[PDB]
RNA sequence: UCUAAGGGUCGGGUACGAUCAACUUAGAACUGGUACGGACAAGGGGAAUCUGACUGUCUAAUUAAAACAUAGCAUUGCGAUGGUCAGAAAGUGAUGUUGACGCAAU
RNA sequence: GCUUGUGACGGCCCGUGAAAAUCCACAGGAAGGAAUAGUUUUCAUGCCAGGUCGUACUGAUAACCGCAGCAGGUCUCCAAG
RNA sequence: GAUGGGGAAGCUCCGUUUCAAAGGCCUGAUUUUAUGCAGGCCACCAUCGAAAGGGAAUCCGGUUAAGAUUCCGGAACCUGGAUAUGGAUUCUUCACGGUAACGUAACUGAAUGUGGAGACGUCGGCGCGAGCCCUGGGAGGAGUUAUCUUUUCUUCUUAAC
């Protein structure tokens, strides 16, 4: 298909965010004024869920748990588009183009993301998407 | 005219020797020693000159902050960036093919 | 302007060691010296780096071959013996 | 009389190798579980340059099947075998060039370099730029098999004895004529002490069997015993024949 | 070692805890092609740094001297 | 004492101009007790015979050679429980970080 | 221009032209750590301390070796019109 | 070149990680107390050997009858050690920003692994730096001036950091 749309997951290839996995939210599939060239807007994960094992209990399970968010405009020519596929509804508002420009539009949007992506990750939604790309 | 002497004891020409010219506030020329010149550290994976990692001798590093030994994205002051997009790519497509393999002869030990 | 009737690279020798052997170094020399196709990238960007060590210009990728050349006639025929066996043991 | 010059040589003194330079020891894996139950994966990581060898090595490294961690052997590198080649060593490996598999586990006719003579021995045989071994046969029963070496020698082996597929890389250095005394200089340069030579026949008799005579001359014959003593033994020893070959070679 | 600009960042280091000494140079010097002026450098040695901030103006000068700690050692000239 | 040739930098809608700075080379006059690489600096050439191919080496202190070495050519030994060599011996040693496109010996 | 330093290149090899201390970085994530207040000294500033032995001069037609203030020998840097 | 060793009548010879039960660190366990054991590693197995190889970090002015990168003056820097104050970070706990190459005053990180640096021939032309050489103007001091020369000589410099 015209297969960047909605809720691909995809691999961010370069820049700080390089190797962790994103949701695309929304494509920009041709131009902005600025941003020249296609571009998708993601919400990824920049800090994974570590494991958790029967080891843990109570709390540090609570804290092994938390996952460190974060959201980028980025050309496609930096996401590999994977097979797999993850759903945005939660946060298509919170992510927008408005949503970067002044940042603490950007912070309360990764609030969100956050508690989106931490809700999800337990009862293992999406499983492979929260778990590091190694390389 | 005016000529010059080494510093330290040793006479000799040796790379620990260096010697550079200079002229005072005196205003008299004089020697002055030229310590070895640092090399470009390497990306130990393409073996180019890595970007953004400034270039010092090897003990001279302890004396300066860390951003001056990194980029920030990961394998930063140790692989070259493009390198790493590789590492990337390559990582996903086997650990993919990984499972097309599984479910290919999975499906052969049930069809046979 | 052709440079000199036939000495070729081995004009460097001058009168020396006697023609015989410098046409038998004029041989192996302009198989050494000279660029070779790269089987990896497709370039004609393969120099010689030391006996036995071909590498290549860009895409940097170093092939053990003769000492003077690529590839050995000898190596090559073993090449296809190899091929030929192999192919008994998966059929 | 003086002692000749090929018994100083044994003394190792000036005589001893020419060693700061060399890349290490080529050597085969150990022979461990992986490769003699299975295969066990390598990548030559860099093939290169040895001093006074004139064949390149090839570094390719493993992991430690017992340790996290990187193990990294030196290799002879075979011919054609290149840069981030995946390289296989095991019992049940596969027959491609540049792979070391047990001889009991290819076919006749087969081409193997840097083979053991027994088994994890690391190489012995068929190391020099250029050549190679040829499987001739195999024995299942009190299992050997049989191979021709550069030599052209027939010898046969235990099967579990190591060999790597192809022949070794450096292949015709021998071709090209030195020229001059230079080449030869540098050549031993990173050798040994062996270059320039004198005739014994220039020396004097305190320092030959050859030394001496108002004309340059052997003065008898030149082939001498198997059972020479040292001190003597200096020309053609034990030669069971002399002069021109005339006639094809080649071991029959 | 080090040179200063900004007047407020300097008038804090001129009370920073181990200045004892600060040193007041007076410089004739030119501007732009034409005339001179009275280039006047404000020098406060730190412990591990001597600190010296210059200012160009003969007006700013005079008013910032007198704003000197009262109680710190300064060199005139 | 003249002459010609060989360059640099700026602004030109989307042909030229202006100046700055270099010894090279060739040509042309004039001129002298015909001298002028004016000191310094700086290869004698040619025709052959003998002999070693060459460059390189040695008798410090009577021999530098045609003698030694060399590349090149040919012969020998050896697959490691080995060849050749060292040691009084040895759980010793050189070649050997070696393997016949090798090492050792003429 | 001269001398020296350095760079991007090119030529050469049957010659492809040390080692180790030492310093840094990365992968890893063991652990540890906040809202009534935590974490942080690879940011800045601030405090103390750095022992032992050698340091003169000659380095050569007189300071060294040649019986000697011997026309010999004896490693090297700087270099004007 | 010592050591477990092996030879040797013996002075000694061999061997140097070698047929060896070869060792020490990070902190927890102590709140009888100073340091026993609890983990978990690390098996690298002496040492001597460079005043030209490697290598933490200093400069300029001044000063002596004779010392100076060593004294004096001024200004630095490195290493070990202590440590607080400011800043940064955190209610989304372990920084943001840039599509990206990457940015930064900071922006936790044990074992273990891995990478870089230290670290490397020789010649050739090209390119660039420094010091030197040449030179115009001006500001000085000097020399020649029967005659001629807006002249001949000279000063005009800037360290580490
Ligand atoms: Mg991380
Ligand atoms: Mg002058
Ligand atoms: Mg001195
Ligand atoms: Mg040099
Ligand atoms: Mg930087
Ligand atoms: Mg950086
Ligand atoms: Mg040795
Ligand atoms: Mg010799
Ligand atoms: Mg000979
Ligand atoms: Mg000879
Ligand atoms: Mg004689
Ligand atoms: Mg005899
Ligand atoms: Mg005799
Ligand atoms: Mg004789
Ligand atoms: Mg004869
Ligand atoms: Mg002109
Ligand atoms: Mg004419
Ligand atoms: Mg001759
Ligand atoms: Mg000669
Ligand atoms: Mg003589
Ligand atoms: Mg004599
Ligand atoms: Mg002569
Ligand atoms: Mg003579
Ligand atoms: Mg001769
Ligand atoms: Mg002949
Ligand atoms: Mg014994
Ligand atoms: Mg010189
Ligand atoms: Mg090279
Ligand atoms: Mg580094
Ligand atoms: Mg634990
Ligand atoms: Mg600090
Ligand atoms: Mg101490
Ligand atoms: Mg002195
Ligand atoms: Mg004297
Ligand atoms: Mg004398
Ligand atoms: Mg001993
Ligand atoms: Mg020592
Ligand atoms: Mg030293
Ligand atoms: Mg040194
Ligand atoms: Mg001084
Ligand atoms: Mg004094
Ligand atoms: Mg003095
Ligand atoms: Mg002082
Ligand atoms: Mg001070
Ligand atoms: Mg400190
Ligand atoms: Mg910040
Ligand atoms: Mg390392
Ligand atoms: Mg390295
Ligand atoms: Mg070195
Ligand atoms: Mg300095
Ligand atoms: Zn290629």
């Amino acid at each position: 298909a015209k297969f960047l749309k909605a809720g691909k997951v995809a691999v961010v290839v370069r820049g700080r965010y390089a190797g962790k996995k994103v949701v695309i939210v929304k494509p920009h599939d041709e131009g902005s004024k600025s941003h020249p060239f296609g571009h998708a807007l993601v919400a990824g994960i920049e800090r994974y869920p570590l494991k958790v094992t029967k080891k843990h209990g109570a709390k540090k399970v609570a804290k092994r748990t938390k996952i460190k968010p974060f959201i980028k405009v980025v050309n496609y020519n930096h996401l590999l588009p994977t097979r797999y596929t993850l759903d945005v509804e939660a946060f298509k508002s919170v992510v927008s183009t408005e949503t970067f420009e002044q940042p603490s539009q950007r912070e309360e949007a990764k609030k969100v993301v956050k508690k989106a992506f931490e809700e999800r990750h337990q009862a293992g939604k999406n499983q492979w998407f929260f778990s590091k790309l190694r390389f | 005219a005016q000529r010059v002497t080494f510093r330290r004891r040793n006479p000799y020409n040796t790379r620990s020797n260096k010697i550079k010219v200079v002229k005072t506030p005196g205003g008299i020329l004089r020697a002055q020693h030229v310590k070895k010149l640092a090399t470009r550290p390497k990306c130990g994976d393409c073996g180019s000159a890595l970007q953004g990692i400034s270039t010092l001798r090897p003990r001279q590093y302890a004396t300066v902050s860390k951003t001056h030994k990194t980029v920030s994205r990961a394998y930063g002051g140790s692989r070259c960036a493009n390198c790493v997009k590789e590492r990337i790519i390559r990582a996903f497509l086997i650990e993919e093919q990984k499972i097309v393999k599984k479910v290919v002869k999975e499906q052969t030990e049930a069809a046979k | 302007a052709k440079r000199t009737k036939k000495v070729g690279i081995t004009g460097k020798y001058g009168v020396r060691y006697g023609s015989s052997l410098r046409r038998q170094v004029k041989k192996l020399e302009i198989q050494q010296h000279a660029r070779y196709d790269c089987s990896f990238c497709g370039k004609k960007t393969v120099k010689r780096g030391a006996a036995g060590i071909w590498t290549c210009s860009c895409c940097k990728k170093t092939v053990a071959g003769g000492a003077y050349t690529v590839s050995t006639a000898a190596a090559a025929t073993v090449r296809s013996t190899i091929r030929r066996l192999r192919e008994m043991v998966e059929a | 009389g003086r002692v000749i010059r090929n018994q100083r040589k044994g003394a190792g003194s000036i005589f001893t190798s020419h060693t700061r330079l060399r890349q290490g020891a080529a050597k085969l894996r150990t022979l461990d579980y992986a490769e003699r139950h299975g295969y066990i994966r390598g990548i030559v990581k860099q093939i290169v340059h040895d001093s006074g060898r004139g064949a390149p090595l090839a570094k390719v490294v493993f992991r430690d099947p017992y340790k996290y961690r990187l193990r990294e052997e030196i290799f002879i590198a075979n011919e054609g075998v290149h840069t981030g080649q995946f390289i296989y060593a095991g019992k049940k490996a596969s027959l491609n060039v540049g792979n070391v598999l047990p001889l009991g586990s290819v076919p006749e006719g087969t081409i193997v370099s840097n083979v053991e003579e027994k088994p994890g021995d690391r190489g012995a045989l068929a190391r020099a730029s250029g050549n190679y071994v040829i499987i001739i046969g195999h024995n299942p029963d009190e299992n050997k098999t049989r191979v021709r070496l550069p030599s052209g020698a027939k010898k046969v082996i235990s099967s579990d004895a190591r060999g790597v597929i192809g022949v070794i890389a450096g292949g015709g250095r021998v071709d090209k004529p030195l020229l001059k005394a230079g080449r030869a200089f540098h050549k031993y340069r990173l050798k040994r002490n062996s270059w320039p030579k004198t005739r014994g026949v220039a020396m004097n008799p305190v320092d030959h069997p050859h030394g001496g005579g108002n004309h340059q001359h052997i003065g008898k014959a030149s082939t001498i015993s198997r059972g020479a003593v040292s001190g003597q033994k200096a020309g053609l020893i034990a030669a069971r024949r002399t002069g021109l070959l005339r006639g094809s070679q080649k071991t029959q | 070692a080090r040179e200063i600009t900004d007047i407020k960042q300097f008038l804090e280091l001129t009370r920073r805890a181990d200045v004892k000494t600060a040193t007041v140079k007076i410089n004739k010097k030119l501007n732009k092609a034409g005339k001179p002026f009275r280039q006047t450098k404000f020098k406060v040695r730190g412990s591990s740094s001597l600190y010296t901030l210059v200012i160009n103006d003969a007006g700013k000068a005079k008013k910032l001297i007198q704003s000197l700690p009262p109680t710190l050692k300064v060199n005139r000239l």
